């Protein structure tokens, strides 16, 4: 990372701290490096933290230098998902091939396959995207998300 | 080989984690172990010492009792690979006895929601188990069928997810006679959709909030101890739950059926009236109390038993309750006041007793105590209401006959009076509560229990006339109308009559035109001056005489009855006054009165009194009017049925009576619904949808061209070498058998998860840097 944009680093890393060890939380780990345009999986973070334990995690700290290696390693690895894939599975729910899949399909789906997401985080998600009858058009979704 | 599961667990789960034992896998060699019969148990094992042809000679491995039988009385036993199974559709030899067992099993070891077919078993425990709560809510939401354990809280997801995803209105019917549990299961259902689609203690909706006061109302003056239910549902019951196109609940709904209120006046041996009555008495506050004028319990004569009662209950909180519930709801302090005024005055009605004049015949008011008391209640005038219902001013219309009535037409008048005066109050009450309750939605069907005892009035006729309605139901859109589906696609099927069919029993009571039924007859034989409970009965047997499920009554000890061959038993009903009720006769000179009282309230109750008699439908007509309606809409959704069985009636818990519980399923259809969910293909799906779905498990098999969606899906099935038996192909349409769709399902969702965890991290990351944003927001503000 370079220097200029590694003091930004800093800054982003120690607004993240309610009071000011300047120590980030170890769960408060994966949204940090999230908000520094990264989309680490929910897998990634956990290999790099040793695998530490909800109740460790908790109670554990991080110093944005010792969050520095971290972030690099993270920031360099070998596939990321994209339309191509992405959407594709999210076809394969499609009603009739309404080019456009459901409120409840998509929510269900993305809080019951693999890193399950919080019902809120689905619902606030996608949350603008259903219309009247309640459709989410992913060909547009995972795009608001990705290119977002 | 897997996890532990604490005393609790092992009330949902089992208990496999054991050692490979080859004992009872040794034993296996005499597969000569089969049933038999039993006066105690009714079934037992046993092994052939010797088949003697038609008759084998065996012995029972219990009492090494040697029991010989013919070689039709035994019956095969099942691997011990089953024992205490969940989904019984599984057992590989389906029996009258293995059944019994499996039940035997998992009820005495705390399971009781066990899996028959499509429908599903669920013995009444008795007890109070740790298997309901805010954890339990949990574990199972979004968990599929098999990816848990049988439980009421699943069969609710089953069914709620079901109608967001086919899109198509749904219900549960949970069937069983009076005391099996049919309401408890109805409320696990509504209890866990409250939680599970809203938008122990936890922080519901608002009207999810009331959504839950609903039924702990209808229940106070509504529900009420018999001797065969402690709280007994006296009344039918169907709850709709209506979802938006996010499945979120919204609005709800409740219409009631048959308030039997006719218990209101003289309530039968060891019983009470509508629990209510005592929850006042004695939760009310000798302030309030003297606002009302309530008395002590052996004061009312309206309150038969005198005083009665309830185990584990105590009115005196149970009053608060209930007082509690109200308010969530809208019930104002007044609002709930003006209710229980009302419910003191309508106790007091039943100390109003006439002295029957010698000298002119008419009814005496000797000490108006009694009326004057009432009145006051009212809102109404007192002379005038004494007068009334004293000398009635009838109005013929053609004149103005003015009459006086015995001291028993009196008394039948005023007691047709509070009896009416009540229900008066509870659909107003019903239609208070529905209006706060309220594209989709789902049905709950708490009907009423096949009752039957010494003395079975009209009442008891129609609840279990409905029972054997929902009976017939079942039978039919199991067996009948699903064989339909097979023989209209084409699919290579044959018909299997399962023998269930109550269609008969049902016109003996059912069909006015053509030969008339046991209540068509009473009907208009009703309208007629010389008619009597009487002359009814002998018209029945008049044109009806002939009919298997009907019976000429064996005693006439004194009076006239009759016993019809129901599909739960035979009943011997009285008939008397029957004519007499189904008229709804009533004075309705003091009818009129009310309707200009002073109490609002009971003005507002009788404010719309065009039909009251003073001399349009029977409410026989009037009943299977609406009790049509419901049948209509139940045809027109899906029905999930909860066959809650009754285990004994001691009311005594640990306990499971044998042949009771074995001729409940019987009676229940039971076994031939798990033959043809495991003989035909209960599985079905239109062509589009299936290549729609399961292709990405099937890439390289449809060419590029557009084609026929039946050959398409064809190259589809042969490409995952699918057996020629598992499923049936048809028109457009394919019948998968049971979970062969399961595993189509599973592993298209196995071929994406990765994408999906790869998308949901970038979901995260949009999630997490967004909210981010907005704090940081905050700050600089
Ligand atoms: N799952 C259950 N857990 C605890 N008690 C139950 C259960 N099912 C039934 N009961 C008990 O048996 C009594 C009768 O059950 P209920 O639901 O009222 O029967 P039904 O509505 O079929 O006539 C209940 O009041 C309760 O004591
Ligand atoms: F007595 Be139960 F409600 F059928
Ligand atoms: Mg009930």
């Amino acid at each position: 990372f370079s220097e200029e944009q590694t003091a930004e680093f800093k800054e982003a890393f120690q607004l993240f701290d309610r009071t000011g060890d300047g120590k980030i939380l170890y769960s408060q780990c994966g949204d940090v490096m999230r908000a520094l345009g990264q989309n680490p999986t929910n897998a990634e973070v956990m290999k790099v933290l040793g695998n530490p334990k909800s109740d460790e995690m908790n109670l554990k700290t991080l110093k944005f230098e010792q969050f520095l290696p971290m972030m690099q390693t993270i920031a360099k690895n070998k596939d990321q998902g994209c339309f191509e894939d992405y959407v594709e599975g999210l076809r394969v729910f499609d009603k009739e091939g309404n080019g456009t899949v459901m409120g409840a399909e998509i929510r269900h789906v993305l809080v019951t396959l693999g890193e399950k997401m919080t019902e809120e985080e689905v619902e606030q998600l996608v949350a603008g995207h259903e219309d009247s009858n309640g459709c989410i058009n992913y060909e547009e979704l995972v795009r608001m998300v990705l290119s977002g | 080989a897997q996890k532990p599961l604490s005393d609790d667990e092992k009330f949902l789960f089992v208990d496999k984690n054991f050692v490979n034992n080859p004992l009872a896998q040794a034993d296996w060699s005499a597969k000569k172990l089969v049933w038999v019969p039993s006066e105690k148990h009714g079934f037992e094992a046993a092994s052939i010492k010797e088949e003697k042809g038609d008759e084998v000679t065996v012995e029972l491995q219990e009492n090494g009792k040697k029991v010989t039988l013919s070689k039709d009385d035994i019956q095969k036993m099942n691997p011990p690979k089953f024992s205490k199974v969940e989904d019984m559709a599984e057992l590989t030899c389906l029996n009258e006895a293995s059944v019994l067992h499996n039940l035997r099993e998992r009820y005495f070891s705390g399971l009781i929601y066990t899996y028959s077919g499509l429908f599903c078993v669920v013995i009444n425990p008795y007890k109070q188990l740790p298997i309901y709560s805010e954890k339990i809510i949990d574990m199972y939401k979004g968990k599929k069928r098999h990816e848990m354990p049988p439980h009421i809280y699943a069969i609710a997801d089953t069914a709620y997810r079901s109608m967001l995803q086919d899109r198509e209105d749904q219900s549960i019917l949970c069937t069983g006679e009076s005391g099996a549990g049919k309401t408890e299961n109805t409320k696990k259902v509504i209890q866990y959709l409250a939680v599970v689609a809203s938008s122990p203690s936890f922080s519901y909706g608002e009207l999810e909030k009331q959504l839950l006061q609903a039924n702990p109302i209808l229940e106070a003056f509504g529900n009420a101890k018999t001797v065969k239910n402690d709280n007994s549902s006296r009344f039918g019951k169907f709850i709709r739950i209506n979802f938006d196109v996010t499945g979120y609940i919204v609005g709800a709904n409740i219409e009631t059926y048959l308030l039997e209120k006719s218990r209101a006046i003289r309530q039968a041996k060891d019983e009470r009236t509508f629990h209510i009555f005592y929850y006042l008495i004695a939760g009310a506050s000798e302030q309030m109390r003297n606002d009302l004028l309530l008395e002590g319990f052996n004061n009312y004569t309206f309150l038969s038993n005198g005083h009665v009662p309830i185990p584990a209950q105590q009115d005196d909180e149970m009053f608060q309750e209930t007082l509690e519930a109200m308010t969530i709801m809208g019930f104002t302090e007044e609002e709930q006041t003006s209710i229980l005024r009302v419910v003191s005055s309508v106790l007091q009605l039943g100390n109003i007793v006439f002295k029957k004049e010698r000298n002119t015949d008419q009814a005496s008011m000797p000490d108006n105590t009694a009326a004057q008391k009432v009145c006051h209640l009212m809102g109404i005038n007192v002379t005038d209401f004494t007068r009334s219902i004293l000398t009635p001013r009838i109005k013929v219309g053609r004149d103005v006959v003015q009459k006086a009535q015995t001291k028993e037409q009196a008394d039948f008048a005023i007691e047709a009076l509070a009896k009416a005066k009540f229900e008066r109050l509870f659909r107003w009450i019903l239609t208070r509560v529905n209006k706060a309750l309220d594209a989709s939605f789902l049905g709950i069907l708490d009907i009423a229990g096949f009752e039957i005892f010494e003395i079975n009035s009209f009442e008891q006729l129609c609840i279990n006339y409905t029972n054997e309605k929902l009976q017939q139901l079942f039978n039919h859109t199991m067996f009948i109308l699903e064989q339909e589906e097979y023989q209209r696609e084409g699919i290579e099927w044959n018909f299997i009559d399962f023998g269930l069919d109550l269609q008969p029993c049902i016109e003996l009571i059912e069909r006015p035109t053509n030969p008339p039924g046991v209540l068509a007859l009473l009907d208009e034989e009703c309208w007629f001056p010389k008619a009597t409970d009487t002359s009814f009965v002998e018209k029945l047997i008049q044109e009806q005489g002939n009919h298997a499920k009907f019976q000429k009554s064996k005693q006439l000890k004194d009076k006239t009855e009759f016993c019809i061959l129901h599909y739960a038993g035979k009943v011997t009903y009285n008939a008397s006054a029957w004519l007499t009720k189904n008229m709804d006769p009533l004075n309705d000179n003091v009818t009129s009165l009310l309707n200009q009282s002073s109490d609002k309230f009971v003005a507002d109750l009788w404010k719309d009194v065009d039909r009251i008699v003073g001399l349009f439908r029977t409410v026989g007509q009037l009943y299977k009017e609406q009790l049509t309606k419901l049948m209509t809409t139940l045809r027109n959704t899906n029905p999930n049925f909860v066959r809650c069985i009754i285990p004994n009636h001691e009311k005594r818990a640990g306990k499971l009576d044998a042949h009771l519980v074995l001729e409940q399923l019987r009676c229940n259809g039971v076994l031939e619904g798990i033959r043809i969910c495991r003989q035909g293909f209960p599985n079905r799906i239109v062509f589009q949808e299936f290549r729609q779905r399961y292709e990405i498990l099937a890439a390289n098999a449809i060419p590029k061209g557009f084609m026929d969606g039946k050959q398409a899906c064809i190259l589809m099935i042969k490409a995952l070498e699918l057996d020629p038996n598992l499923y049936r192909i048809g028109q457009s349409k394919i019948f998968f058998r049971t979970g062969v769709l399961a595993h189509l399902e599973e592993e298209r969702d196995l071929k994406i998860t990765d994408v999906i965890i790869a998308f949901q991290a970038q979901c995260r990351g949009y999630l997490a840097r967004k909210a981010f944003a907005k704090r940081q927001q905050q700050l600089g503000s």
